[PDB]
């Protein structure tokens, strides 16, 4: 509704009705780079490290402990 | 980088200590890599140590005077007490120019940091009423 | 975060033990 009015198109009640862009691209690209950098760093990285655990984490923890056990036992004698 | 910093970052993140130290005082003399590269996602090795809260690596890195940046802010967000415990005494970032240590500290209710920074002494700005 | 920290601490203890074994 608002944007219907922003132009010099109607400007009258119905009763009384009768280079130039290379530099712009230059700065716009920098703005785009900044925005995409901020987004990638701030959401698809930062919010990934906020998800709940699952059975994979159990497997990996227990397996790593077991491997460390085997290495220590092997190097003891 | 140049498959030279990759080993350094991997050692820092994996938890190694001797290898990291050796890399520090090797590149300190061969002037081969910068200590403060950010390859993967703009992650200084200091930040990598911060987010794994591994105190030994952080305190070692403070010895070599690697550039700190706004790592204090990252530690504050992460809610790690030892990191700010160390950092306290002595280009374009991802944090709004407005935020100061106390503002972000208050943004997260965590008694310890608020008490510490009050001990050091700050003064949060006040708005003008309308 | 807890996953990262647990696994990293285990790895560090592994590296220290291996380094002091020989």
């Amino acid at each position: 509704l608002w944007m219907s009015y922003f132009e010099e198109g109607g400007t009258l009640p119905p009763p009384f009705n009768i280079a130039e862009n290379v530099r712009l691209n230059h700065q716009y690209q920098e703005v785009l780079r900044n925005l995409v950098k901020r987004y990638v760093a701030a959401m698809i990285r930062d919010a990934k490290t906020e998800e709940g655990l699952t059975e994979e984490n159990f497997k990996e923890l227990k397996q790593d402990i077991s491997s460390f056990r085997y290495e220590v036992i092997g190097m003891m004698k | 980088l140049s498959t030279q910093e990759k080993s350094y970052l991997s050692a820092v993140e994996k938890g190694d200590y001797a290898s990291v130290k050796l890399a520090l005082e090797e590149a300190e003399i061969y002037f081969k890599i910068n200590i403060n590269c950010i390859d993967p996602l703009g992650r200084t090795a200091l930040l990598i140590a911060i987010e794994n809260e591994n105190l030994e690596i952080i305190e070692l890195l403070l010895s070599f005077n690697v550039y700190v940046g706004d790592a204090l802010l990252h530690a504050i967000r992460k809610e790690v007490v030892g990191a700010v415990e160390l950092l306290l005494n002595h280009q374009f970032s991802d944090f709004t120019p407005d935020i100061t240590p106390i503002i972000l500290a208050a943004h997260t209710n965590n008694y310890e940091i608020i008490k510490m920074l009050v001990q050091k002494g700050v003064s949060v700005p006040q708005p003008h009423e309308v």
